[PDB]
């Protein structure tokens, strides 16, 4: 998930996008 | 500001910056 992506290792664009509605 | 390890609240402050209009869903697990 996005904590696994973004929190405990660097975030992205592309990962935050993939949560945008 | 996104390329960098985001946490808590400041993972959801960069979506709310990045997602604008469309919103977004927080689903931490």
């Amino acid at each position: 998930g996005i904590v696994e992506q973004c929190c405990t290792s660097i975030c992205s664009l592309y990962q935050l996008e993939n949560y945008c509605g | 500001f996104v390329n960098q390890h985001l946490c808590g609240s400041h993972l959801v402050e960069a979506l709310y910056l990045v997602c604008g209009e469309r919103g977004f869903f927080y689903t931490p697990k």
